[PDB]
Order: C-alpha cells, then structure tokens, then sequence
C-alpha cells in the first residue's frame, strides 16, 4: 500500500517558501483576472515530499536496478558522467545573445558533425524532440521535396513493412499521406517482388529500419535502394536499430535519403520513464533545403543559428532542440570515439546472438533466425503465452523483454540486451526463462506474486477510467 | 574508454558459441561495399578529460542565471530538492511503464502529474505530457478539429510566434487552414467565428505579456460550434483565473516555468488538459487508477487505442516517447510549492516585472508598448535596435532585451523578471541600459 | 538474498578507465618497492557498480524514507539544498593561498559567530570531527587550564551523571582522568546532595547535557553552576540535546564554561550511516587560550587561520575541520535565522511532549515525566521487552526509537521525534506502538518477518566473527 | 523560512493536548533569568537567496581544481558515478545501523569497505572508519600501546607534521612518551629500538614524498617486542608494496586520495587496519557477517564491548560518530577502479609528478631536496620564500608550492601531480615559476 500525494496533504500546510515579502494580488492584477478557487495542488512539507517521491522510486525499477532486455528500446547503461555534464549548461537562455552562447552552439555543431559522420548525411537538424518527431520531420521534408517538383499531388502513399513500428504508419497520417504495408519474405527480410509491385509514381517514400525489427540486417538493401531511386521514391531510415551497426555501416552508404536517430536509445540519453528524448534528422544534400529551421552553422565570428532557408518546412517545435540531451550524446561520443562505438555495436550484437543461443537451448523458438544482430525475436514453445512468462520473469526479479511485437510473430519475445550487460547476466536471464517453462500453467497465469502490486484489472481501467485523483467529469 | 563489461576470455567463448570467428566476422554478411566506412571522430578521452572539455565550452558562455530575457523561458529558481528527487536512478533510467506491477512508482507519479495539471488549468483530464508548449498546442488544435470535424482555425497573433509556426506546420500537414488574428494595442480583438472554424486559439498572458480577456473568446467559439483552445503559462495559473473557468475546452502550455532549468531551450515539457468528454481524441499516454487481483490500488496506462502500437495508422498521434521525467519534475515542483506557494512565486515575478517596467520608463528614448495590465513579461520600444541592445547589454554582463519580431511593431524588446530578482538587480540593469543607449 | 561486490567480480573485468597512456611500473618505481600481489579489490564494470550500490540502498532506510524517532540522535530532515551548497566548495585545497580562499574562511568565521551567539560562548574551534571528538577537545582544554593554574596534579576526576552517554566517561579516560558517576534524584534530575559530597579540589569537571538524556531540563542548573564554580570545577556542556532549547536558552548563560555542538544532529548535517560529522567546541574567555589551533580570525588583511596561540592544547585532527559540513550548517542557520531556529526547538519539544501523551494513553509508562522537552523516555507495560517491540515496529514499516538507553531505565524507549515530523506521523507511530501490545507474545519475539533479513544471530557474530570477505588471519 | 510542517490549527490542538497555553509556555519551567536571550543572527532568507550568498562566497575563491599543491590532499578526479551513488537518500540520511534488519545496505557496504581497506593495507581486518588520517594514527598507536602494554613511541619525522602533532596530543593525554626520529637526506634512518618502545611509526611515501624502506623498520620493532605502525596513502597502495607485506602490524591513512572532493580539508575519512589477533584492542565499529533466524546471510555490528555504549569508561575509544559516508565513497571508488584501474591512476600521478620534477629543476635557482625515488609528491629548494612563491604563483592563477615547515629545512616547497594533469599543465606551471623567480 502507498498513499497518493493528495492523501498526504493537510489543509494549509506549507512546503517551499520562496518569497520573503509576498505582494497583495490586487495591487498587481485586476480583480476579474484573479483566480478565485485555488487549484487543488498537494499541501505538503519538504520532508513529506522527499519521502513520497523516494518511496515511489523504491516501487520502481530501471536500468540502474534491473536488466531490461527491451527490443526496440536499447536500454543500455546511462553513464552518470552525462548527468554531471548536463548540469554544466543548465543556466543558458535560448534567446540570450549568441556571442555569449558559443560554447553551447559549438557543442551543437560538433554533435551534428559526429552524427552526420556516423550516418553519412550531408546536413542535419537536432531540433526534433523524439524519434517519432524525427519521423514526422523527415516525412514532411520528403513531402516538401516532391511538392517542390510538381509531384506533390501524385506522390500520395508511404510504404512500410509489416514489421514496422506503429509510429511509422502513424507518421504518414500526420503528414497527410496514405500508407500501404508491404509483406516480408520467408526469411524475415523485405520481399523484393512485393516491393517492385508497390513502387510507382504514386509512392512518396519507403520507411525502413536496418537492421529490421526482427533483428535481421536487410542484405538486399542496396538493391532496395536502387529500385527506390529509379521510381523516384525517397528511402527513409528509422534509426531505432542504429546501435547494431554504429561505426560499421552507415545508412547513407546504403542509399537512405533521410535519417532520424534516437539519442535516448542508441546514445545513452536516459529513458526517464517515457521521456524526454531527442530525434535528430540527417538528410542527403538534395533534401537539405527543406530542413526545419534553425540549423547550427559554423561561420566567421563563430557558430550561429541559421534561419535563412527559403524552402524550409518551418518549425517542428519551440527553440532549437533538447540541448541538455545533446550534451549527453556529445559526451558519449567524445568518450568512446569511433573505436569505442564500434566495439559497443559488436558486443551489442554478440550479446544478442549469444543470448539467442542460450534461449534456443532452453526450448524457445526463433521463426526468423539468420545471423541475429542487436536483437532477435523468439517465441515460447507451444502452450505458453508470452504474457504469462513476462509476469513470471517479474516474479523472479528480472524484467521481460518486449512482448507481442513485431506484430508478425505470435507470442513475440523481442529481446535486446545491449552491449552494457554482462555475460553472466545473459545466462542468469536465460536460466530464468528456461525455469519458467518448468512451472505449472496456473502458477504462470497468476504471476507476479511478490511485486508491490499484482496483475491489474486492465478491463476496469478501460471501462471506468479514473484519470485523476478528483475524477472530474 | 567504454562501458562494456566483456573480458577477452568471455568474448572468445561467446564468439565460439555463436559460430563467429571474430567481432569483425559478426558483420560479414553485410554488403562488402558498405563496410569499413571512412568515419572521422576525435580520439577517445577518459571521463575527467571529457569533463575538462565540457567545462571549457561552458566557460565560453555567459550564464543566464538571473537573466531578464523572456519570450517563453525565464530564470526561475530551480529547487535542489526537486532536482535531487528527479535524479533518483529509478525515475531517471526506467522506460515507459508497460509492466505495471514493477512500475507503480512512475505510474502513480504520472497519475499525480495528470491530477495537478488538470487542476492547474481548471479542466478535468490531462495526458502524461507532450514534448513542449508548441507541439502541445498543435496536438490540442488537431484534437479540436477531429472532435468538431472541421478544418478551420483562428489563432491570435498574441500566441508566441514560434508556437504559431509549429501549429501551421502541423495544420497544413493534414490539410487544415489557419487564420491569424492580429493584435490591436497589444491585445487581440474579439473575432467573428464562422461554422468552418473548428478551433479558436488565444494565449494568456500573451507573447507581449498582456493579460487577455478569455471569457468572450470562449463564448464566441461555442456560439459557432467551435472549440476554444487556451495557451497558458502554468506558473501564471497559480494566480490567474484558469482557462477552464472561462469555458476553455482545451488548455496547453510549456512546463519550463515550473522550476525547470532553462537548458538553452530543452528539454522541458508540454501539457494538454481537456474535458473527459473528449478523451477519445486525446493523444499521448494516459494513466488510470485501478485495482489488482488482491484488491490493492494500482495504476496503469489506459485507453491505448488512441496510440500508435494498437491503432497504428489511425492513431490520434504518432507520439511514442513523451517527456515524462521533466513532467515529473513539474509535478514535484507543483507539489513542493502547494497552491499558496505557487501563487507566491507567480505574484513575486509579476511584482518585480512591474517595478522593472516602472524603472525602465525613465530611460531616455524608451517608450512603453505592452499595455496594462501585463503579467511578468512586457515589451518596450527602444531608441536603438533590440538585437544591438541585447548585444551591448551582454558586453556589460547583463542578459536582457529579447528581440520581438517586427510583425508586432518596430524596435520591440521583451523583458521579464522572476522571484529571484531583487531591487538592486533591476537598478543595475537600468543603468546598463542607459549606458548602452 | 543479495550478492557481495566481491561475488559480482570477474577476473580481468574493468570498470572506470582514467588513464589513456598507462606508463610501465619499472620506469617510475624501483623493483623492491613494487607491490607483487594486487589487492583483491572487486573487478566490476560501471553498470554492475551502479546496480550493486543502488541495490544496497534499496535494502536500507533513512530519514528520507522513514520516521526515525531516535533519542540522542536528532534525526531531523536534511535539506537537499545543503548538498547543493556543499558542492559549491568541493574544489578548494586546504593549503591554497588564503588570499584565494576568502570565501571559505569568511564562511568559517560567520558560522563560528552564529554558534557562539546561540551558545553564549566567547571563542570557538570548528576543528573537531564529531561530538565525541569535541568532548575530548573540551576536556583537554579544561585540563590545560587546571595545569596552567598549578592544580594539574590535584584536579584528577571528572564527574558525570548516571544517565550520561557512554562517550562522556570514555572521554575522561582518553584524557587521562578518572571518572565518578553521580546518581540522579527521584525526578530524573541531578541530585544536588550527591553532587555536593563529590565536589572538591580534586574534581576537574562536571559533564552535563541540558535537557538531560531523560529529556528533562535541569531546573537547578544555576545552583549546579554556582556549586561548581565555588569548587573551581569547570562545567562542560554536552550539546547532544541543544535542539530542545536553541534560541530559547543558552548554556553560556546557564553557567557552562565549555560547550561542544553536533552539526550532524542539531544542524541538519546528514548522519551518513554513522558519519562523518562535526563537533564545534565553544568556550568562555578564561578557557579560550587553550583552544586547539588554528582559529579563524578576521584581520586587517582579511580572514585568516590563526596559529599564534602559545597556550593551545595543540591539534586534534588534520587541517581545520570538516569544512563541507560547516557549509551545510551555515546554510541552515542563514535559512531559518533566530526565529526559525526558535520555532524548530519549540515544535521539537511540542512533538515530543505530544507523542508522549499518546504513548502513555496506549499503556506505556514514563518513570520520569516532568515537563518533557525534545525527547522522553518510556518503557513498555510489565511483561514486554523493548527489543521485541522494536522488531515488531520494523515489521510494521516503522523504525523504533533508541532502546536500552539511558541506562537508568529498564527496557528504555528513548524517543526523539524532532521538529520536522508531522502530527499525523506522530499519531500513526503511537497507533503502531499501541497495536504491538495487543499482538501475541510469540509474534513479537519472532519479529520481524517481511524485512530483507529477519533477526540476526548476534551470538554467532560475536563467537565466530567474520570481519572481511577474505576472513584472513 | 523553515522545514516545519505544523499548521496553526495543529499546533493549537497539540498545545491543548499537552496542556500548554502557547509555544513559549513550553519553556515556562526554565529559570526566568536565562529565558529571552538576545541572540544576534542575520534575518532569515529564502533558499534561492541562500544559494546566491553561497555563490558570492564561492566567487571570492580561486578554485583548486588541478592544483599542484600537495601535503596530504591532492586534486584527484572525483568520479561522478561514485558521487551519484553516495547521494542516494538511504546512504545519506541513515543513522548508525543499530537495527540490522532494515540496515543491510549500510551494514553490507561497510563490510565490503572493511574488506577493501584490509586488502589494500595487506592486512587482515579494519574498522568501519576513523575521522581522518591523523586521528587514525593516534588511535592506531594507542592500540599498539595497549596491546604491548608499553608507553614509548618512536615516530619518524617523515610523518606529516600535522599527524605528529595530533599523535602528540593523544599520547600526552594518556601519559605516553613520544620520541621523534629526524629525517636524514630526506629519509628516516633505522633507529635502535629499546624495550620501553611499544610502537615505531613510519610514513610511506613520507611527507616529503620520498619512498621509505619499511622492511628493516618492522624487524627493528619486532626485535624489541614493539609493534610497527605504518602510515600510508591508500591510492599509493595500488602500486607500492603494502605495509602488511613488510610485516607491519598496523596500517593507517587518510582516504582523500580515493576520489574524495578536497573540500578545503574535510570531511574525508581515516582507515585503521591490523591483524585479526589484535581485534580486542581495535576501536570503532566493526561489521561481521552472520546469518538470520532462517539461515539467510546478514551483517551486523559486533564485538561492541570495545565501544563506549557497553564499556563506557573502559571503552577502547570514545568514538561514536565515525566517517561512514566518506569511507563508503572510498569503497565505491575502490570497486569502481578495481586493482588495475587503481594501479593505473597511481602510476599516472607518479609519472606526471616526475615529469614535473624534472621541469621545475631547470628553473634557475631551483635545486632538488627530496631524493629519488619519490612518489607523486616531492619537495624542492627554492631561491625565494615558499609562501611568497605560492602567493606569487596564485596571483598568476596557479595553485602550487605548498610551504614546508623549517623543521625539514629552509626554503622548501612541496609539489604534487595527479592523473588529471597533462603535459601542458606542467609546462604552464614551470613558466609561471620561472617568472616569479
Ligand atoms: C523501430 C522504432 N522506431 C521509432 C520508435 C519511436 O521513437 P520515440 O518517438 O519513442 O523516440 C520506436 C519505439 N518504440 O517503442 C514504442 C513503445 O510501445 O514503447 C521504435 O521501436
Ligand atoms: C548525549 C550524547 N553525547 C555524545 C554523543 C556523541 O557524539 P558524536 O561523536 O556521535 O557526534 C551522543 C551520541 N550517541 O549515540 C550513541 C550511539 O551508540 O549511537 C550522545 O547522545
């Protein structure tokens, strides 16, 4: 049991006291503009505040406490060094004179240079706030590209594989595009024949992750690129799985026109229980003029925010980007260097393949298993549902991998251990997965048992949703 | 240097176990031509050296602490207690809470965030957060258009220009149309709303800091069957009548003013509050109270058909990663201050802003622009170019005179003040301004 | 179960890497000085280090998570503000040019003045590392004073009440003195009659806390002072219970000659699992010349470390004192001011006096219950053991108060809530203590049950102690 | 401002419950004359203003990051990962772990620290921590005198003068005798040890940074029936042969060199390591592994008869509060680097110190004093007053030349180098010294 911050409140109780002499409201703002009924915010002292949130953190797990093999998330260690690095630029105002923010602008420029170098793009925007935001940015760019060529009325559809993440097709809609989903081949890679059938003057772009969401590298990627080029279709790169190939291969050399990266995934920026993140977008020179404004350029006086871009799609969010996260990523790269990043990708791949071997030894299956990259997708043996095994893992002190995704594999167990997890950790995880199969169906169906809370009534929460403490409306 | 645990002996064993000859061999199945890319990155450095470099860059900047710059972000006190709590590893390194049994911490905290935001805006419900204020506005408007089925939008020019720019991008992307209502005397005149208009948007306080009269805008919107969307600074809601009380259907804003570090523009977070009756169109994550098999209180993500994993193409938004950690920081701030504490901070910044305004009026050639009543920000007309003034000010060690784009008028500059500003800081700024002028 | 850091270890595994080009030992150090066998330090990667310690912290409780009514410890809230305050002075070297450390020296001076103002002392050293260290400093000061007046051979005994903390008599021994205990009267206060028969030219000092360790103010303190002064006996004030009177009464006006304060108790410096702390020692002018060196003074030039004190007892610890803790105490006092400190003392007393009433109504006894100050001493009803109630409390999610101290009360329950705890918390606590009296005897004796570990085998740890992981020797 | 939660209504009720008419009425039984003391303290300030004042004070100081000052404290890298971990509320705000069932975090962490210190020292056991190096030494010698039953002590002048002063205060307090062995050629000559001597004390590296030959000292002590106490910098133990290997009976030192912020002198921690055979005489807390009622592994404080609570006047020491948190920071550092990482750090500092030694020797008038081989510190003979040089060096933005008391010689100054010092730092310093000279 744990109380709500609102239940801890006591009428009239004060917490922080930030004002010595509080002015009288009516001396500052006109009566009819004044709030009559105070918001029902909690009224607690600082000690209570600390115990509350510290108590909540203790009813929570994270990479700092548990192995998180979540495919499509790259739950790698978030170095504490980066938190210290970020506090160093906390006191900077986005509208302060640029000549006094050179350190910050320089960092933004360098980061952009490193990311382009690792991705093979010619220009880049560090403005978008997350991966999906980068997707919306890239697609809008691709759209502005076609429109600037008189095909804005014909290029109406976006193509995504049946294994694509939900945000890909969702983005198409936000960009006003129609979306068609192409099926995967028997190996789990792109079906060229089905692709060649869809390609045409009506397709604006093809969204892909490489490796794909099955953890497999698209071996015919160059061919796929060639087909797209002749049809005039823009090839979009979802960088969710960039961790698998950092420093070994670049999407740009694969033929991708536009790219988005997830700093809060591949580059150690902390997940923060949902966010915030950063979704930089890199593009080839022919799509560069459509980039959202402003761009960080290196000039004579120094670095500056460039707004003089006539074909720009405009603004995708306020200011210039989640700077403090950019600091985290800059720190990571300047720490590992090229060799460091390559080693990280190789071991990220080795941990995934090695663990794939352990789970198969335990009886788990892998429908699509060519040389697995940074992640892989397994299925439990007939008779076991992923949902239950996941809960069983929770009971055993482990955290389940991603479940029921990609959508093309029943009882999908999408596993991504990342390079920061140790050998013995992968083995302990595999052991736990093997043990759960030797547990009775009823035990699995009623797990967890020891967690702060057991399975929740998902039904009641959807039929009678109580969305706030006051449940107004 | 690196964070990999693997020892050489472990890599050999793992290599042999997966049938690989070396690390390089793990990538042998990739097209020969894309391998060995010519990547140029600076040599790896030990952590103390990375910090030395960070500090050198930081040493190049002039800290904005106690700055008088405004336009959306201000130098407010960042309470260490809040930052200490948000630094807890559990909150910092957790992922989106999909396994609720082990995520009650973040789940309950988000539910509390929702409650606080809904209360602050005077509305009924709120999502788990948005990237920022601008994007929150865009999503709030898209919601209104989906709810009304219309494509027309009226936005006051009083809405931060960047917000209006972001809104336009999202709007034109889906075929919707936007009409900008220009300011007259610093405020936005009541427009006539047609039935093609699905949303009416107004910010309060507005970009120039002027308090707008929302009531009639809400009545004007409803009369035409249009939804009213209010853009409001959260800290200001601590003392100003919230949009909910004006009849607003949707309220959005950026959370930076809730004790968040300025951070040169990010990250912070956006909030979106609305009526429970529009929950089906609400984008983003939502936490609901519930119970476990033993009858214990629990919290979980709900109504997920509105999101991308389940609805994919028909999702209300593509938003996956949101801005949870910073939204929690806002919640901790709101909780740490309480209703009276928040009101105290808001009134204090308003007071100092007014004192500054009064002081600046004595500077030769300076003329007022933003009309009374204004909140904690205001625009003045300067006898010299605003960018030139900001620069000269920075040369004397001050951060002030944030340039207002010409669409509002010539030579305009914004000035803000907060609870951490004192009389002496105001005078010091004025003298600096008199020297530059 | 939870692994030892040594068990997480893996041969050859590396963690932090702070050296780019590590030199070969043979080139800097001669062969015969080089360590042959490496210390068996753990070999863990950073992620492992973080999980280990994050895990250990989750198997721990503190004021940040739990109500800690420990008598004699003043477990009050430790403001997070102070941690940020100490960070501002992390990079200062004790031997850097004093002309470049004026900010730190000024702070030391100011803190000294504030502490002398609250205690009524004339001069003060901020050097001692803890309360017990302050006692030694203060007792040596008294000895230097007696020896300087030619009574060093005759002043050989230190007097302490039967209710004194064990460090008091222990300190007398470290200082070469004999120690004699004087019993308390029927009210829990000093027995003036027993005191008069002990006072004489052979007594060097009388060590007292006020309020005493029963939480009772020594109402005859002025008479005690008069009696002491008449015999030439120095009165030493153990500041463990200063929180009960700060801003309301000063030991210096009570007749005390020397005082020691505990910054980590009364002034919010964190207890850190046992340490470190700070034990400032203040004295009346007649004892000032014997103060340990150096003292912070402000001269014509500026603030400086004064070492010119010919009668000083010398040095009691390295450098000048636990500066970083001093920053925290300075912050505390500059935040609250006199009225804030007075309020804290009053509410600390009110909390104790209130909780006392609640506990008596639940059936607990208070053998000495005159007007209770910042703490009080209770005992369970006949038949119950404090130890068992203590463990029962643990099982209930609370932390017990101090048990079995002072030594003059059987089954002692020494309770000190401090001013930062709320009324509802005091009540929930009493409600818990009450419910434990209704639990069956066998239940309490075998408590706790849900804690990370149940009752430990003390006898085993004492008969067969395993002091290190390697258990060498 | 304050941290009190009580509302006026709660105080009102509580006041009635305890039978008091007001807050002041709670002190009515105190003598009337000591009440209402006129205490002079500055007016209260809000947290942001307090921080502002701390900032103004900090701005007055020239930070010592990367200083070349030595003499016990040095500017080493303070790893953020360690500081972040030592910042967890549970470690920060816990008290001495007397209720073991809920204190396994601190109890185990402390057990691991005892283990690491014992290992580093090449010995068998160590207590929970001492206040600091100087204090650890005093206690260490007192331990040896109790064990041998003697009253004589021989201490090398090579031992930090401050440690010797503290040692003297403690020793004279109990009637013990102390004889000082003067340094010859920067090293302490092997003394003749009488049977009245219970402890022979030597530091390695010594105050002047010179490496000392510990073997013959341990033998000279043992041959007379005395114990050998070694004072050693923990970081140095990562590469240098441990006193335990030389046959030392007791080892002590200050833990600042293990990544602890210099903090202008405190706090840090001191360590005391010795043989399991002398445990009965060991002062301070001691954690032992044990088991619980069901056989689960656990940790608890033990052999408490050595401490003040139980033994009072006959306790081994009056020590209650120790230096637990900082010692734990020390353990974290040790675990974070491991044996090799620690060895590398010690080596890099030794390397840079030697490189610096050679460079400064070129400055005209600068002559050597500390003989080879020295560690990461060394003393030089300068052509100008050391203090004057430090001041002059400081006016040029350099922290260096820590004055050596005349008891060691005239115009001597110590310099130190650490793992965060690079080639360019050494050169810039030399140039500066060249200038002041
Ligand atoms: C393949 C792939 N692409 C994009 C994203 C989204 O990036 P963010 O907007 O989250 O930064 C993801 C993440 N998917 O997780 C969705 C969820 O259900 O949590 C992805 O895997
Ligand atoms: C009355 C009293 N006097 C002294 C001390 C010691 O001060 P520090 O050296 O701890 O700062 C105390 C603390 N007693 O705790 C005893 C224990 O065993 O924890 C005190 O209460």
């Amino acid at each position: 049991s744990f109380p709500l911050i609102f239940e801890r409140s006591r009428k009239g109780r004060r917490g922080l006291k930030l004002v010595k002499a509080v002015p009288k409201a009516e001396d500052l703002i006109p009566k009819e503009h004044l709030r009559e009924v105070p918001p029902r915010l909690p009224e607690v002292d600082e000690l209570t505040l600390v115990r509350h949130y510290t108590g909540l953190s203790r009813r929570q797990v994270g990479v700092d406490t548990t192995f998180y093999p979540l495919g499509s998330c790259t739950m790698k260690y978030n170095p504490k060094l980066h938190e210290e690095a970020a506090r160093l630029f906390a006191d900077l105002h986005p509208y302060q004179d640029p000549r006094t923010a050179q350190g910050a602008l320089r960092l933004m420029w360098e980061l952009g240079e490193y990311l382009k170098a690792l991705t093979g793009m010619d220009a880049i925007t560090l403005e978008p706030a997350a991966g999906a935001h980068g997707e919306l940015t890239g697609i809008l760019i691709i759209r502005a590209y076609h429109e600037d060529r008189g095909e804005g009325r014909t290029r109406r559809v976006v193509l995504v594989p049946d294994s694509a993440h939900g945000s890909n097709p969702a983005t198409a809609s936000m960009a006003g595009y129609q979306v068609r989903e192409i099926p995967s081949g028997p190996e789990g890679e792109v079906d060229l024949e089905a692709l060649k059938r869809e390609l045409g003057p009506h397709v604006a772009a093809l969204m892909l992750t490489n490796p794909n969401t099955l953890g497999l590298f698209e071996r015919r990627i160059l061919e796929i690129s060639r087909l797209c080029k002749e049809a005039g279709v823009q090839l979009y790169y979802d960088g969710a799985n960039l961790n698998a190939i950092m420093g070994w291969a670049r999407p740009g050399d694969m033929g991708f026109d536009v790219v988005h990266l997830n700093l809060h995934k591949t580059f150690t920026v902390p997940h923060g229980g949902g966010g915030p993140g950063s979704g930089p977008v890199g593009v080839k020179a022919h799509l560069a003029p459509y980039l959202p404004v402003p761009l960080v350029e290196r000039g004579e006086e120094g670095f500056y925010l460039d707004f003089d871009r006539p074909k720009s799609i405009g603004r995708v969010r306020s200011f210039y980007g989640n700077f403090l996260a950019l600091v985290r990523a800059w720190a990571y790269i300047r720490t590992l260097g090229l060799e460091g990043l390559k080693k990280a990708a190789a071991l990220a791949v080795l941990n995934a393949r090695y663990l794939k071997e352990l789970l198969k030894e335990k009886g788990y299956r892998v429908p699509y298993d060519g040389p697995s990259m940074h992640e892989f997708v397994a299925q439990p043996p007939e008779g076991f549902r992923a949902l239950d095994l996941a809960k069983g893992l929770l009971e055993l002190g482990f955290h389940p991998p991603t479940v029921y995704f990609p959508l093309i594999v029943k009882e999908a167990l999408m596993v991504e251990p990342t390079e920061t997890e140790a050998k013995e950790t992968l083995e302990a995880f595999a052991e736990a997965m093997g043990a759960l199969l030797k547990k009775p169906k009823e035990w699995l169906e009623n797990a967890p048992y020891s967690t702060p809370v057991r399975r929740l009534d998902e039904l009641r929460a959807n039929k009678h949703p109580k969305l706030t403490y006051f449940d107004e409306g | 240097m690196d964070y990999t645990p693997h020892t050489e002996e472990e890599i050999r064993e793992m290599l042999r176990r997966v049938g690989a000859a070396s690390l390089e061999d793990l990538f042998a199945h990739l097209p020969k031509e894309i391998l060995s890319p010519p990547i140029d990155l600076p040599e790896p450095l030990p952590e103390w050296k990375v910090l030395e470099e960070l500090r050198r860059l930081a040493a190049q900047n002039l800290p904005a602490h106690k700055a008088f710059l405004g336009g959306g972000v201000r130098s407010h006190h960042v309470p260490p207690v809040v930052q200490a709590l948000a630094a807890r590893g559990e909150f910092l390194t957790a992922y989106t809470p999909y396994q609720p049994e082990v995520s009650q911490g973040v789940l309950q905290a988000t539910f509390e965030y929702q409650t606080m935001i809904a209360e602050l805006a005077g509305l009924e419900i709120a999502n788990a957060s948005m990237y920022d204020g601008a994007t929150a506005l865009a999503e709030g408007v898209l919601l209104a258009l989906r709810e009304t089925g219309r494509m027309g939008v009226l936005v006051s020019q009083g809405v931060h220009p960047e917000y209006r720019a972001v809104l336009r991008a999202y709007l034109e992307a889906v075929g919707a149309k936007l009409l900008t209502l220009p300011l007259e005397g610093g405020r936005t005149p009541l427009p006539e709303v047609g039935e093609e208009v699905g949303a009416v948007v107004v910010q309060n306080p507005n970009f120039l800091g002027a308090l707008e009269d929302l009531g009639p805008f809400a009545e004007a919107a409803h009369g035409a069957g249009a939804l009213f969307v209010a853009v409001a600074d959260p800290l200001s809601l601590g003392v100003l009548k919230p949009p909910g009380a004006y009849g607003a259907d949707i309220a959005v804003g950026d959370g930076q003013s809730l004790g968040l570090p300025m951070g040169f523009g990010g990250p912070h977070f956006g909030f979106l509050a609305t009526k429970k009756a529009f929950v089906r169109q609400l984008p983003g994550r939502l936490v609901s109270e519930t119970v476990d098999v033993e009858g214990r209180r629990g919290f979980i993500l709900t109504l997920q058909a509105r999101e991308q994993y389940i609805r994919r193409a028909k999702a209300k938004s593509n938003i996956t990663t949101n801005a949870q950690l910073t939204a929690l920081m806002g919640a901790m701030y709101l909780a740490a201050l309480g209703p009276e504490g928040l009101r105290e901070v808001a009134l204090k910044s308003v007071e100092m802003a007014h004192k500054l305004h009064a002081l600046l009026l004595e500077v030769p050639g300076v003329r007022p622009f933003t009309p009374k009543p204004f909140f904690n920000e205001f625009a003045l007309a300067l006898p010299k170019d605003p960018e030139a003034v900001r620069r000269a000010l920075a040369e004397r060690g001050f951060h002030g005179a944030t340039p207002v784009p010409r669409e509002y008028g010539e030579n305009l500059a914004l000035f803000a003040a907060t609870e951490l500003h004192e009389e002496e800081d105001l005078l010091a700024l004025r003298e600096a301004l008199k020297e530059v002028l």
